[PDB]
């Protein structure tokens, strides 16, 4: 029921609205996780919610920063489409603001593991790192300290699995050494380099003279790679428990969520079995490589992005001109080489789309001029050239019923914006006046006084 | 309620009855709806037909059916009751006047009423009449 379905929402909006601002995050997490298909009105309602929470997480909650990034890059590009849509995007800006505050049926996507080989520089060395393996391996039993017997039992710590290096098969070895191959040749297929670098280093059954291989670690983006993999880890046995489970006939078993709603233990062993070759690797002296400020950044793109649709925005990408109005408001809520950028593109778009000058976007430039005279001072001798593009406008907007007005509020926007800390502009604006004063008038008389300063 | 809409009523439920004895089946809600120009969403009619067994029965049929027309009905005349006063076409409503139009016939009680009008209304008295209706009907 429709009903029943927004009486849940409302149920979550409460829920997630006063409770700190970690486990909101948290869920966050999958509401970017899930919002990427925006472009489903629920995922929209999802959204506001979390941009709600953005402006409850925005000063003191605004690590999860970068997440917070990909997740506006991810807004940036789910919403690059151009209704419920506009209540969303009404959202996002909200959102986007908040991130400046903070500037101040899922089925998991397995890789091939057995298609790609691997090379013999690290077939003499996966000869003795199973060796390893199963020392630290052994040295886990013998923390409780299985004796090796005849009678396999497990009530007096006998396990048949404490035996040395030496007496292992060739099969035996195989069923250990399954699952770590099975995962080097996963690592060893997307690209990745280990080449030469420097070398370097009770009870009964097997008593190993294994390194401690508890207390090693990497640096950032080598613990990416071991994140992606361990990631990889949880999709392959996701995959092996839903084609293990999809083989009897009933339902499914519930813990079959998204991946950022999940707990750590079921990753701890994953990145336990991803890293023991990379401590091992930084034990012996081989190295493991690839083989905000962000918005800011990318607002100049933003900004030549919505210039050039403003240039032939003549069509339903005007809506897109409200959220770049929207998206530039938000700046000028969390505000210079991206931002006299951003000023010039603003300049720039004020008069290429000063000839048709869709309809919201007919009283939305008002506000997205205003918003740009006010926060031009929140943030350069070539102003002529956009000054004499706004005195065209403003011809053009005079001739073509409070347009006339507008034109003058705008040229008051103009001068209290280059004053608000050549003249050819001033000669077009005197024509126009001149020319336009026999025949929203008195408006501009009171404006010309006022833009006088 | 008005006499010949329940008399179209009556009339399509027989009409798509057979037997006679208030017996139609529950797939045949959404073509008797919208034969009385009723169209609603799946799950709406599948809510409405799990607010009623397998044979629809006549007079929660009528109720749920004055739930819908009083619905629209209810904003029409809540449109109608303030168009008769406030002339102008704004919907605001002055406070002295509240304490003069409150006291009307029906309930028409004592002193505690106006006063718990008063007391929350907000008054700007031109006041908007939609506060109102959010306080009145909780």
């Amino acid at each position: 029921k429709g009903c029943s379905l927004t009486k849940a929402q409302r149920d979550s909006i409460e829920v997630c609205l006063l409770s700190r601002p970690s486990m909101m995050q948290h869920l966050l997490r999958r509401l970017v996780f899930d919002v990427p298909l925006l472009n489903k009105m629920p995922l929209k309602l999802l959204t506001n919610h979390y941009e709600r929470c953005w402006k409850y997480y925005c000063l003191p909650g605004g690590a999860s920063e970068e997440e917070l990034h990909l997740s506006r890059k991810l807004f940036w590009g789910i919403f690059d489409a151009l209704y419920e849509q506009e209540l969303f995007k009404l959202a996002l800006p909200c959102l986007s603001a908040v991130a400046g505050a903070l500037p101040p049926n899922f089925n998991p996507q397995p890789v091939d593991t057995s298609n790609i080989t691997i090379p013999e520089k690290l077939e003499y060395f996966i000869n003795k790192y199973a060796e390893h393996s199963h020392d630290k391996w052994s040295m886990d039993k013998l923390a409780n300290g299985w004796i090796y017997g005849e009678i396999y039992s497990d009530s007096s710590k006998v396990q048949p699995l404490m035996k040395p290096y030496k007496l292992l098969s060739e099969k035996e070895k195989e069923i250990y050494r399954w699952p770590i191959k099975e995962s080097l040749k996963t690592m060893l297929a997307w690209g990745w380099r280990i080449e030469r670098t420097r070398e370097g280093d009770a009870a009964h059954g097997y008593s190993p003279r294994a390194i401690d291989m508890s207390n090693v670690t990497l640096s950032r983006d080598l613990h990416a790679m071991a994140e992606m993999m361990a990631e990889n880890y949880h999709n392959i046995w996701a995959k092996k428990k839903k084609l293990e489970l999809e083989s009897k006939g009933g339902g499914n078993h519930p813990l079959l969520v998204p991946y950022d709603t999940l707990t750590a233990k079921e990753k701890a062993k994953d990145r336990e079995k991803a890293q023991d070759i990379l401590k091992f690797l930084q034990i012996n002296g081989y190295a493991v490589s690839r083989g905000y400020f962000l918005s800011a950044a990318s607002r100049p793109l933003c900004s030549g992005g919505h210039a050039s649709n403003k240039e032939k925005e003549m069509v339903f990408c005007k809506l897109g001109v409200l959220v770049r109005h929207r998206i530039s408001l938000f700046g000028n809520d969390a505000t210079l080489h991206i931002l006299g950028q951003t000023l010039d593109a603003r300049t720039v778009m004020k008069t290429g789309l000063e000839s048709v000058k869709f309809l919201d976007n007919a009283a939305e430039d008002l506000e997205k001029t205003m918003e740009n005279l006010k926060q031009g001072q929140f943030t350069t001798t070539v102003a002529l050239l956009p000054m004499l593009s706004s005195l065209f406008e403003h011809i053009g907007q005079h001739q073509f019923l409070e347009d006339v007005q507008v034109s003058c509020y705008r040229i008051l926007t103009s001068l209290y914006a280059l004053g608000t800390s050549v003249e050819r502009q001033r000669s077009a604006l005197g024509e126009c006046l001149a020319a336009f004063a026999g025949a929203a008038f008195l408006e501009t008389h009171l404006d010309k006084h006022n833009i006088y300063s | 309620l008005t006499e010949e809409q329940i008399a179209e009523f009556k009339e399509a439920f027989s009409l798509f009855d057979k037997d006679g004895d208030g017996t139609i089946t529950t797939k045949a809600l959404g073509t008797v709806m919208r034969s009385l120009g009723q169209n609603p969403t799946e799950a709406e009619l599948q809510d409405m037909i799990n607010e009623v067994n397998g044979t629809i029965d006549f007079p929660a049929f009528l109720t749920m059916m004055a739930r819908k027309m009083k619905d629209t009905d209810s904003e029409e005349e809540i449109r109608e009751a303030f168009r008769v006063f406030d002339k102008d076409g704004n919907g605001y409503i002055s406070a002295a006047a509240l304490r003069h139009v409150m006291t009307n016939l029906g309930e028409k009680l004592t002193d505690e009423e106006v006063d718990e009008m008063i007391r929350e209304a907000d008054i700007d008295g031109q006041v908007n009449y939609e506060a109102f209706v959010q306080m009145m009907t909780a």
